[PDB]
């Protein structure tokens, strides 16, 4: 009772990276001694949970011919009188006696934390046993060690050495064609009807993962048997069962890192007929023409500071710029602040900076600038070392990041002078784009933009409402139009 | 006119419960435990 | 397999320092009887990871023919407290009867970390057992213990005393000729192609350690396997064993291997030097021979400069108009004396977490002693005044966390350690008087306005990173600004080069990109700020005290 080999879709690029890595040198002792290169004896898999970490390791090891020594994370170290080292020493000794063998250490993050979060004395005893025994496989015993984890930053940094764990394999989220491929291999044994369309389900589900796609098919079948129950004849899953499963359920974004691509098209902010040409040169031209920076030698400005009047400015002036990319948007916001008093102040940002170049393309939005570096970066600063650990990682991660992959940051605030001036250092914020107040030629098209899904009578004049708005921004244009919809439903009442 | 606030954190314990060296058990076997009232234990002789 | 002298490379000057230090107590103990002083017993190697320090310990042991024994780091901590002390005692007893012998221990940071940050029970257990055994042994068995770590001040400071561990040895990154020797040892079995050049790959990887070069060629050889993947598949269990001889790792596979790999040990700045000359900036010749009279005269004649009782000229400063080439001169001050140099800046290195804000200046003091010479340089002295603090009234001072470790040890080092602090501010009216004292900044180097009539020579050495038009227009590009130095001259270049992404799906550089660029000819550095300090350049001798 095990899974096959071709039961994984969407991860085809990382499959071809790992089929030549752990499957080809295992079955072939030649073509490495002849080339004079020893094969790697360690790989590391990481990414978001529910993406296929524990599934791909059992699939790649079954239909190849191997020993497949399984070992779980939390099941070790739960022993008494210090015998977890003997269970680890007998694990690697019994594998090489009947080579070829595969040692898959599952959940390695529950075994090796960092040395500043050490607990007791038996946690140090099992991380130094693993580091010693990993170096003992240099005799070319055809033993490949696969390690799966969830957080690569919480692991101990002494595991990635020359020989222990050299290669790392990152598993990203599938695309629209990737999420469609998993839906084909999940509705194989299910009785389906004819009204379903798997292309529309993959296009609607953007921020879904490899585990959320299994919830979409299993909940629609459970919904259908709640209807068909009276005094097993025909149980074809309909389109309305999948449409109900999209409503009552939700994707993996349970106030975690947000996976969505909510963007609006053009002419949704009023006017912009002289401002739209200023925003097309920062998120489209590094993607459409990357060779113009490599031929010259300039660094592309991946950051644009935004500031403007009240009303608009936060999201609809920034999310309407990236209409052509539509990648995953991982944002920081209000509640994403210093909630834990130890460690989780910039470590929640360390997986945003380092993953922006690993999981490219990924757009990171930055807002609420007066709640992160207001008093700490000033002339008075912080005295005592209590929470002065916020203005350091925002500056030292700027020079350490180059324009190798598709990175993009956007800073927006209501007060541009309330942020530290080192955030506006040269080399990173050389392009300053200012969003101005909408004038009389733009405020009339604002009222035509936020009245989109309305049964609006075109016989009236929306210019006469906007002509009485001089110091009234788009929020007051939203204020004057909300009262017009309050008495409109009252006419039906 | 200001404040300084800082929290703390702790780690409780781990244990092994290792005991019973072999030299204590070899002395633990060669002893007596007591015999009720009239449960003599005897002597014996022979092989002249 | 045993290793020798040819199996390592790059540190051949560094290996010769370790060579004479360990081969004299082993081979010839007659020098100890002649001079009557105890030779050292414990050396300590350190540096970036992946530099083959464990390979060098096996190379010096087999060639000398001594009794070699290895004690690895994490294998001691994998046991409990009882059997680990018994295994440490057994290693020193067998090496005593087998004199001469080398007891090489590895990874002392796992055994001896910094103890005062985590005051614990096991942090003083195995190191106190080692310290009574290392200092306690005395049998004249002339055995040498070698330590290895990745940071010299990460270990407990009680180990670096006299008699236990005295000689510190740094293992630096190899040079261009050094990194060439590393790949030649690994490619002894790799069947490479004829088009692969030996010296071309040395200049490609600038800051790669020997572990990074060895992983670079294996990934390029693995790309040769996936290039021939469609030729013979993996379903045949080595049936067609006749096409494998045509497997040559040609040189563009190394170009692909450089495109996917990344530098691992380059998380810090350069450890050797920077190379940008004074001719790379245009003009400023009135201070070129002036600085030759103050920093390169004492290091070439150490006797005539100090026998007259004159203090060493340790500190100079750069002041004048703000942002006018002194920020451009931040890197071009090290190539004159061609010494070691690491730049320090407020938001760069001293604005980290507590405890590490003074350890960065500790590394430049180990560079004053263990890696001499050194050059210290701090830029933008008006931004650091917010962290130092300003003295007010007649009773004041700079109550700063970092200035106590700075000012005490910068004057205790003599002229033989070759300490050289360099200053560069933007306004002399924004300098804290508590740091300034007679004896630190007595050398006045005034930086004037950077030659706005001759600023065409500044931008001539600035546009050499891009193929440009041969018919350039350099008539009045920088002579009408008079406040735009070489740092802000990039914005004029960014005006004439940001249009490459536009008008696309052809001309790239035209003469209209520089002719029409004079519409934003502004002046950020006005003449009202320059003339305040032009008279100060001839009257600072009467104001060289507090202010
Ligand atoms: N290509 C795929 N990618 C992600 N998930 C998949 C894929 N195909 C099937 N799944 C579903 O996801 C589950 C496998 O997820 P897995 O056990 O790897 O969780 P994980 O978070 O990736 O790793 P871990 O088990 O360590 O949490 C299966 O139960 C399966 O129904
Ligand atoms: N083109 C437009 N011009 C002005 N207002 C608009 C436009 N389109 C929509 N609006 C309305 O104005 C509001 C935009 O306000 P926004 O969310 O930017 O607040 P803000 O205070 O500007 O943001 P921040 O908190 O970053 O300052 C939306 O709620 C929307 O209904
Ligand atoms: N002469 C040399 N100089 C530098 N590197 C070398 C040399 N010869 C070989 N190398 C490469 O450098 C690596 C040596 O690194 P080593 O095994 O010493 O790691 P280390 O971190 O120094 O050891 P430790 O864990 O004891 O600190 C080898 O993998 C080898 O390919």
């Amino acid at each position: 009772n095990e899974v096959g080999y071709d039961d994984i879709g969407g991860c085809r690029k990382q499959m071809a990276q790992i089929r030549e890595m752990v499957e080809l040198p295992l079955r072939h002792p030649q073509l490495f001694k002849a080339i004079g290169i020893k094969p790697p004896r360690g790989v590391l898999m990481y990414g978001p949970p529910g993406t296929g970490k524990t599934l791909m390791a059992r699939a790649v090891a079954n239909e190849t011919g191997a020993f497949f020594f399984l070992i779980n994370g939390p099941e070790v170290m739960s022993k008494m009188a210090g015998e977890s080292e003997s269970n680890l020493r007998k694990a690697f000794e019994e594998a090489e006696k009947n080579a070829p063998a595969i040692i898959f250490i599952d959940e390695i993050d529950s075994i090796a934390p960092k040395r500043d979060k050490t607990n007791g004395e038996v946690e140090r005893r099992v991380v130094s046993q693993l580091l010693t025994l990993m170096d003992g496989m240099k005799a070319r015993s055809n033993v490949v060690v696969i390690a799966a984890t969830n957080r690569p930053n919480s692991i101990d940094p002494a595991l990635r050495r020359f020989g222990r764990f050299d290669r790392e394999v990152d598993i990203g989220i599938p695309d629209a064609t990737g999420r469609l491929e998993v839906l084909r291999i999940h509705t194989k044994n299910m009785k389906l009807a004819d009204d379903v369309d798997l292309e529309a389900l993959a296009a609607e589900t953007h921020g879904y993962v490899g585990a959320d796609i299994a919830s979409l098919c299993s909940e629609a079948a459970m919904q259908q048997i709640r209807e068909k129950m009276d005094l097993l004849d025909s149980l074809g899953v309909t389109m309305d069962n999948f449409r109900f499963a999209l409503g009552n359920s939700n994707p993996s974004a349970l106030r975690e890192t947000v996976v969505e691509s909510v963007n609006v098209t053009w002419d949704d902010v009023g006017g912009l007929d002289e401002i739209k040409e200023e925003l097309k040169e920062t998120v489209e031209y590094p993607v459409l023409h990357p060779d113009q920076y490599t031929k010259f030698g300039l660094s592309p400005s991946k950051g644009v500071l935004f500031y403007g009047p009240p009303g608009t400015g936060k999201t609809l002036l920034a999310k309407a710029v990236a209409t052509e990319v539509s990648a995953n948007f991982i944002s920081v916001k209000g509640p994403e602040l210093l909630s834990m008093w130890y460690g989780e102040s910039e470590s929640n940002i360390r997986d945003i900076f380092d993953k922006a170049r690993a999981a490219a393309p990924t757009v990171v939005f930055l807002d609420q600038l007066d709640s992160i570096a207001k008093a700490r970066g000033g002339s008075l600063g912080d005295a005592g070392g209590a929470s002065d650990r916020v203005v350091n990682q925002l500056l030292t991660e700027m020079d350490g990041m180059n324009a190798k992959k598709n990175v993009f940051v956007i800073g927006a605030t209501n007060r541009p002078d309330q942020i530290d001036p080192a955030i506006l250092r040269p080399g990173r914020l050389d392009q300053l784009i200012y969003v101005p107040l909408p004038d009389e030629n733009a405020r009339l098209s604002i009222l035509n933009a936020q009245l989109r899904k309305t049964p609006l009578e075109p016989g009236l004049e929306l210019t006469a409402i906007a002509k009485a708005t001089q110091g009234f921004s788009g929020a007051d244009l939203l204020y004057i139009v909300q009262r017009a919809a309050k008495y409109a439903i009252k006419d039906s009442i | 006119q200001i404040f300084v606030k800082t929290l703390t954190g702790k780690t409780i314990t781990l244990e092994v419960e290792s005991s019973d060296t072999i030299d204590n058990v070899k002395s633990k076997i060669q002893d007596k435990e007591g015999i009720p009232p009239d449960q003599q234990r005897l002597i014996f002789a022979g092989k002249q």
